[PDB]
């Protein structure tokens, strides 16, 4: 039961570390969004970057 | 004026796709503005040449 308690501790520490991964309110690893478009040219071409959920 | 460039006084954007459309809208507006300015400059050069001829 000591190891299972340490297991649950590291488990919800994963939840904390994943929830805190955001930059200026936007996150690519939190899982709040499917993808983030980005500028690629002056005409507005997208630079798609698929989100990877952690 | 904004109506001469295809724009409106209320023209704006509220969603990122609206900004993506506004990119090309401002492209068209800047292009037509440059064409009208070039035409006005050619008309001014014609007025100067006609002034010299009248003299």
């Amino acid at each position: 039961n000591a190891l299972k308690s340490d297991f649950d501790s590291l488990r919800d520490q994963i939840t904390k570390a994943a929830s805190n991964a955001k930059f200026n309110g936007v996150s690519i690893a939190d899982g709040t969004t499917t993808k983030l478009s980005f500028l690629a040219n002056s005409d507005g071409s997208a630079f798609t970057v698929t989100a990877k959920t952690l | 004026t904004l109506g001469g460039l295809g724009l409106t006084a209320t023209s704006s954007f509220t969603t990122a796709a609206a900004a993506k459309t506004m990119i090309g809208t401002i492209d068209t507006a800047l292009q037509t503005a440059t064409n009208k300015l070039a035409s006005l400059g050619t008309s001014s050069t014609g007025l100067d040449t006609h002034l010299t001829f009248v003299g």
